[PDB]
RNA sequence: GUAUGUCUAAAGUUAUGUGCUCUUAUUUACUAACAAAAUCAACAUGCUAUUGAAC
RNA sequence: AGUGAUCUAGAAAG
RNA sequence: AAUCUCUUUGCCUUUUGGCUUAGAUCAAGUGUAGUAUCUGUUCUUGUAACAAGACCUCAAUGAGGCUC
């Protein structure tokens, strides 16, 4: 036994279940503001209508 | 390096000796051979190369070894 | 695992309270001292908690 | 024995026990006319048990 | 007893759920319960160098150190814990806590390696693009 | 194969100068001595090309 | 046209 | 308290203390096997009349004093 004692440490960021669950925390938080973001377009334009109007 | 040291004198027998056996069975102890035993008292033409024209005490480079390399690895 | 987290396992931590009830012992080093005095009223107890700052201190 | 007190931990047994013995019970008081019932006990069991 | 012993022994008397519950009243009392670090075995993720005394740490070498769940998370979710271990010669606290976001560690205090949530969001909005 | 080491509680003084209540792991989860020599199961059934203002 | 021939079995420490 | 110092020789005077697969490796989406615990809500009436430590003696020192 001589390999990276850390690969075997839960906290150990550098692990591949460590990533998919940042990761996969990271596809939801993105998922939603794009959502946000796409809408926000929306409000803006939806201002921009209202000026054009006056 | 200094846990890791060559032998410079073997323990003596005789600090063993100083002190009394504590009366553990050992299986090997145990009576066995009880008893003494005592004494009495034109084909072959078309080649170029044709015919038509100890033991040693080095035990490395003795035949076995030379074979049982042959052998052993390929 | 550890010493530690053996110590605090629910057995353990069970057995000292039926021992704190049972017959009294209680190996004060285990637990965190009072802040306030005050609230304490045994002179048993009180001077064994002034024997844990004695021992701190040392 | 770590898969199934893993599955079993934190008293999952008697929890199912004590769930599934207040279900019947809970349930025969809602028919304690229809059977003639003068009383439903359940019982202070032995943790154990 | 051996290493795997399947059983121990619980007094007739015991109560698993009365005992968890006097466990739990104990538990706010007891020194070691409530200490705010938890002794670790670690190895040195990267090469450090100690400010204190300038004493070069290699890569795997093996610690004894401690590690603390920090208030902070990444993202809101995830946890992030300071790892601190001590310098081998003076004895100085060197400090370092994981990175989630790059999946990699970042540096604290007592030494040096060698060689914002809604900002995030928007970072990561565009890493994706 | 879940290291290990030191410390202390000592003794007072050895004679002179009970509540409530969450829980579909919501855990700060811990240990690495252990093993690492991985390839049968792959893969679709036939290959692509495009637009400049003005004198 | 059918006769038979029947190994095993788990614990500790490292 | 009776000499002291330098060079060159001789003495080495803090003058490398075992073994094996150079012991192995420069390294792994780790796997595998154990031992634990949860986490968290959350708390204990006014006015009037009437009444009331020192010293001494015995001696393991405490009881007594129109005492203060
Ligand atoms: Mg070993
Ligand atoms: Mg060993
Ligand atoms: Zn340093």
């Amino acid at each position: 036994g001589s390999g990276d004692l850390n690969l075997l440490k839960s906290w150990n960021p550098k692990l591949m279940k460590n990533r998919k669950k940042v990761w996969e925390t990271e596809q939801d938080l993105i998922t939603e503001q794009q959502k946000l973001n796409t809408r926000l377009k929306e409000i803006e334009k939806e201002r921009e209508l209202n000026e054009l109007l006056n | 390096t200094t846990s890791h040291r060559p032998q410079l004198e073997a323990r003596s027998g005789a600090k063993a000796a100083a002190y009394t056996p504590t009366g553990i069975e050992h299986a090997r102890l145990l009576p066995g051979h009880t008893t003494l035993k005592y004494r009495k008292f034109s084909w072959r033409k078309g080649t170029a190369f044709g015919r038509h024209k100890g033991y040693i005490n080095d035990m490395t480079k003795s035949e076995y070894h030379q074979e049982f390399l042959h052998k052993h690895v390929r | 695992s550890r010493n530690v987290d053996k110590a605090n396992s629910v057995l353990v931590r069970f057995q000292e309270q039926q021992a704190e009830s049972a017959g009294g012992y209680k190996d004060y080093s285990r637990y965190q001292r009072p802040r306030n005095v005050s609230k304490v009223k045994s002179i048993k107890e009180a001077n064994e908690w002034k024997r844990q700052v004695s021992k701190e201190i040392k | 024995k770590i898969s199934l007190i893993q599955i079993f931990r934190a008293h999952l047994w008697q929890k199912i026990h004590e769930s599934i013995v207040f279900d019947i019970c809970q349930i025969l008081d809602g028919e304690l006319d229809v059977l003639q019932i003068e009383s439903v006990t359940k019982e202070t069991v032995h943790p154990r048990k | 007893s051996e290493r795997k012993a399947i059983n121990k022994y619980y007094p007739p008397d015991y109560n698993p759920l009365e005992a968890e519950k006097l466990s739990r009243k104990m538990a706010k009392k007891l020194k070691t319960m409530n200490k705010s670090h938890a002794s670790i075995r670690l190895m040195t993720p990267f090469s450090m160098r100690c400010l204190e005394c300038n004493e070069y740490i290699p890569k795997s070498r093996k610690f004894n150190g401690k590690k603390e769940l920090l208030k902070e998370k990444y993202l809101d979710s995830i946890k992030i814990y300071r790892l601190t271990i001590s310098c081998p010669r003076c004895a100085n606290s060197i400090a370092f806590r994981t990175d989630p976001g790059n999946s990699d560690y970042v540096m604290e205090v007592g030494g040096v390696r060698n060689y914002s949530i809604d900002e995030t969001l928007q970072r990561l909005v565009r890493e994706k693009e």
